[PDB]
């Protein structure tokens, strides 16, 4: 699962 | 609400406590009340208000994956039919989960958004709205999933347009909306082109603009480049 | 019961998927709802019912303790005022974590310790009835603090002298029985050689009983008695 | 914190 801020 | 009795600043300090003892749930309603009072936010209430939210819904995310995984092998050829309970249980975490992002975009639309002049405030807000269509979207499967994913890009379309205009390449909202932008396009949107891209254009453009940066900002930035390479790597 | 209207074995699938999940708090609600039916529990499903409740008031127990440790920072002398937020926060994480504890010790009460005739059940339930009153015992401040330590004390030793009777000392409940009432001495009855000779004796006859047990058991009984030693180093 | 099961 990618990167989120 | 609740929350109607307390004071504004008694609610900001009960967010606090509540994220030192890891009670995001907690955090969020007391961040709502706080929202609720009808003033604006500075950053440090932002930045609570976010933190709450993503540690609430992404609890439902990760709850919601996991039963969409077994719901998923339960319809799969030679599974043993068990029943409805796993469709049950992962419908009633859904239905959990929309409820948040419901719950978000109200306090955005209900009047975050419309009173957010500064750029900074507005991208934030805006990034925000767009994430929480990006929830909605995840879980959705019907007549409305095409508007909610529009919804979405809309949302992170506009923030994007006064982030390039008003903010430094550098700035770490314009580059976690970058990031999250970027996301979408590639877990949503069915574009991973556009993910790549706008990862790698983001990446750079910032790369050229840390000469300006004190130590603490250089911090700051470099640790969302990082989240932006690590994606990259993903992807390629 | 907001679970009356869903059978019994569809609350028992649902905790199991709630766990997969780590949605403890709904797993423990559907614990409770399958208590309420009114039938006796099996093996199986006591654990589940232990495991559910265990992981939230785990969770609300490690919570209070970060809004106490503030709570007494803020009594120190050279401590600024801030208002009474910490101490009404701290109270109100108390306030649910006592009634989760009424919660599970009403579902021992109603009635599942007075059906429980075999020694693994009556000993089981009784060892959480000693554990509930034990996290009451740690937040009580009141006039009642010393009923609900003999609560506890007198849950404890009834399951003790089951247990010494009726099953062997390797038996992974009677360990983890004797491993929790050692924890009450120690932590909550200010009686820490209690605490070490209880743990002592409990890892000494247990070893001693290991030439027993197959391989299975061997592995469920020594994981118990490594929490006893520890302990014990811990403590010595 | 001591072990308890
Ligand atoms: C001043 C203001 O309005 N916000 C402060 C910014 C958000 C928080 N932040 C971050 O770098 C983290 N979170 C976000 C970054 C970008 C957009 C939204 C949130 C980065 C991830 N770790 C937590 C803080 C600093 C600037
Ligand atoms: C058959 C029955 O009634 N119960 C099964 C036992 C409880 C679960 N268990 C354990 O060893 C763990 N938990 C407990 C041990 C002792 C008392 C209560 C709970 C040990 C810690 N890890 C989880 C399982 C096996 C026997
Ligand atoms: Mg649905
Ligand atoms: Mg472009
Ligand atoms: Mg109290
Ligand atoms: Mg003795």
């Amino acid at each position: 699962f990618p990167a989120t801020v | 609400g609740a929350m109607g009795s307390m004071e504004r600043a008694s609610l900001i300090q009960k967010a606090k406590l509540a994220e030192q003892a890891e009670r995001y749930e907690d955090m969020a309603a007391f961040m709502k009340g706080a929202v609720e009072k009808g003033e604006e936010l500075s950053c440090e209430e932002r930045n609570l208000l976010s933190v709450a939210y993503k540690n609430v819904v992404g609890g439902q995310r990760a709850a919601w994956r996991v039963l969409s995984s077994i719901e998923q092998k339960s319809n799969e050829e030679g599974s043993e039919e068990k029943g409805p309970e796993v469709r049950e249980y992962r419908e009633k975490v859904e239905t959990e989960l929309q409820g948040v992002c419901d719950t978000v975009l109200g306090l955005l639309d209900s009047h975050l958004i419309k009173e957010a002049g500064d750029a900074e405030s507005r991208v934030f807000y805006l990034k925000m709205k767009g994430d929480y269509y990006r929830y909605l979207a995840e879980v959705a499967t019907g007549d409305d999933k095409k508007r909610i994913i529009d919804s979405a890009r809309s949302a992170y379309q506009e923030a994007m347009d006064i982030s390039k205009k008003e903010m430094p390449p550098t700035n770490p909202i314009r580059l976690g909306l970058a990031l999250n932008f970027s996301v979408f396009h590639y877990e949503i949107a069915n574009s991973p082109e556009e993910a790549i891209s706008l990862a790698k254009t983001t990446f750079d453009e910032a790369m050229a603009d840390l000469h300006t940066l004190s130590e603490d900002s250089y911090k700051d930035s470099t640790l969302i480049m990082q989240l932006l390479r690590d994606n990259l790597t993903l992807w390629t």
